[PDB]
């Protein structure tokens, strides 16, 4: 879904051709494309927009907040963190409130993809591989 | 005569002296060290 | 010792009136926190009245409430409370006490109470300088909103005044979840909130680093071609102002670590599902529930 807008180029078609198939044990299986007719569905558009928004806000506000926290730095860990961010990098407070709430609402609009709860765990499969025995889990 | 540190930002310390060695000494004790270190240190055979 | 017994008999050591037992028999199938898990406990450990410090730190009480034991109440007879301990995944009903409306299909969470005052008029068992305060059971949107707003207040209170933080307190405390108003009772800066802020800022820098080229510039690319209401609502919260290289075998590991970092961020506010109601009552006082504890 992230290769949707730049689909017109000749290399990225081979790149999404490579990305289109997966490999499991003897399962050379491929998936359908999320983009139909060179424009993304609004579902995957929201899914990619949330990721781009959380990345673009993390690359913007974390520096200010870690340099605010650096005076109360009581560990040997946050200083390496802000040194890392400084090495990467080479207004009214209601905007900050709106930006942090925007960060957390674009995180809240993302939790369908960040994890998956385990439902079944197999215990023994049937021979010829058409059924199995599974303890249900929440 | 200042050194060239690789790490850009200074790192806080809470280590007790058993764990690590530090150079926390000010300038005045080193002036005392210079005072105590500078002052602490033939033809007749052929005749 | 014996194992975790299914029954905890809570015995009120005081004398009792009639009207207090009249309120007590209304509170069957409600939730209580228990720290001891004996068989014949007293009433001191019952409820959250043992945890009211002189600061009433809401993030501190929020961290302490998950450490206790959620337990259901049954068989309200004379000076006996049969506390049914929960088990993994069975089906028995509940009874809410807070004025939070419930719907179907949603999850539930345990939380310390809100807008704590006698204007709400909690009729919660006044005797012997001891009021049985009950934990609120709230659905997942309200719990996520209050946790994200408390983390916003924690992260925002760094290197700012004693008037602009008050201007943010008077603005942020109002919540309007499902046509009802709930304020935040006495939010204080705390060391528990501080270490959660520390983990949050570290995770924010890790997503700031682990994001690739296209994973950051995708919104900037989309703002050139497509135009919607969402993009104009979010792009004026960002800053104002042909891929050069692309390697999908690198981006796969980039997003593999990126989902781990976003999990590490979002686990600090999406606490734990403790109840998932299948169906409710129409008067919205009780509900049949799944997965007690």
């Amino acid at each position: 879904g992230l290769f949707s807008l730049d689909r017109s180029y000749e290399e990225v078609k081979a790149a999404v051709q490579q990305l289109q198939t997966i490999t499991f044990r003897d399962a050379t299986f491929t998936i359908p494309d999320p983009v139909i007719d060179q424009h993304l569905l609004i579902d995957m558009k929201t899914a990619c927009l949330s990721m781009s928004m959380v990345a673009n806000l993390a690359s913007e506000l974390t520096m200010t907040y870690v340099r605010k926290l650096a005076l109360e730095d009581s560990s040997m860990l946050l200083v390496k963190c802000q040194e890392l961010l400084m090495r990467l990098d080479r207004v009214s407070p209601d905007d900050e409130i709106a930006r942090l709430s925007a960060l957390f609402v674009m995180l809240r609009q993302l939790d369908d993809l960040i994890r998956e709860q385990v439902v079944f765990t197999v215990c023994d499969v049937s021979p010829d591989n058409k059924s199995a025995t599974c303890i249900f889990k929440g | 005569s200042l050194l060239h540190t690789f790490w850009r930002l200074p790192v806080a310390v809470f280590f007790e002296p058993h764990e690590e060695n530090v150079l926390r000494c000010p300038e005045r004790v080193l002036r005392r060290l210079l005072e105590d270190a500078a002052v602490t240190m033939d033809r007749v055979r052929k005749r | 010792m014996a194992a975790m017994e299914a029954n905890i008999f809570c015995t009120f050591d005081h004398k009792l009136s009639i009207a207090d037992v009249g309120k007590l028999t209304k509170l069957v199938a409600a939730v209580v926190p228990i720290p001891q898990r004996l068989h014949l406990i007293k009433h001191y450990q019952l409820g959250l009245h043992q945890f009211v410090d002189h600061t009433r730190g809401y993030v501190r009480l929020r961290g302490l409430l998950r450490n206790m034991t959620l337990t259901l109440m049954r068989r309200v007879e004379g000076n006996q409370i049969l506390l049914h301990v929960p088990t993994h995944g069975l089906l028995y009903t509940v009874l809410n006490t807070g004025p939070v409306t419930w719907e179907k299909g949603d999850a539930l969470c345990v939380l310390p109470p809100l807008f704590h005052g006698p204007l709400a008029r909690e009729n919660l068992l006044t005797l012997g300088q001891w009021e049985l305060v009950l934990p609120w059971i709230v659905p997942m949107p309200l719990a996520l909103e209050i946790n994200q707003r408390l983390l916003i207040m924690g992260l925002f209170s760094l290197d700012r005044s004693y008037e602009e933080v008050k201007a943010a307190v008077q603005q942020l405390q109002t919540i309007t979840f499902r046509d009802a108003t709930f304020t935040i009772p006495d939010p204080v800066i705390d060391q528990h909130l501080l270490i959660d802020m520390k983990t949050a800022c570290l995770s924010m820098s890790m997503v700031a680093n682990l994001a690739s080229e296209l994973t950051m510039t995708y919104v900037r690319k989309l703002a050139l071609e497509d135009s919607s209401m969402l993009l104009v609502k979010c792009q004026e919260l960002l800053m104002r102002l042909r891929p050069q290289h692309v390697s999908p075998d690198d981006e796969i590991a980039r997003l593999s670590a990126l989902f781990v970092m976003l999990r590490q961020l979002d686990d600090l506010i999406r606490e734990q599902v403790v109840f998932t109601v299948c169906d409710v009552s129409p008067d919205n006082k009780s509900a049949t529930c799944i997965f007690k504890g």
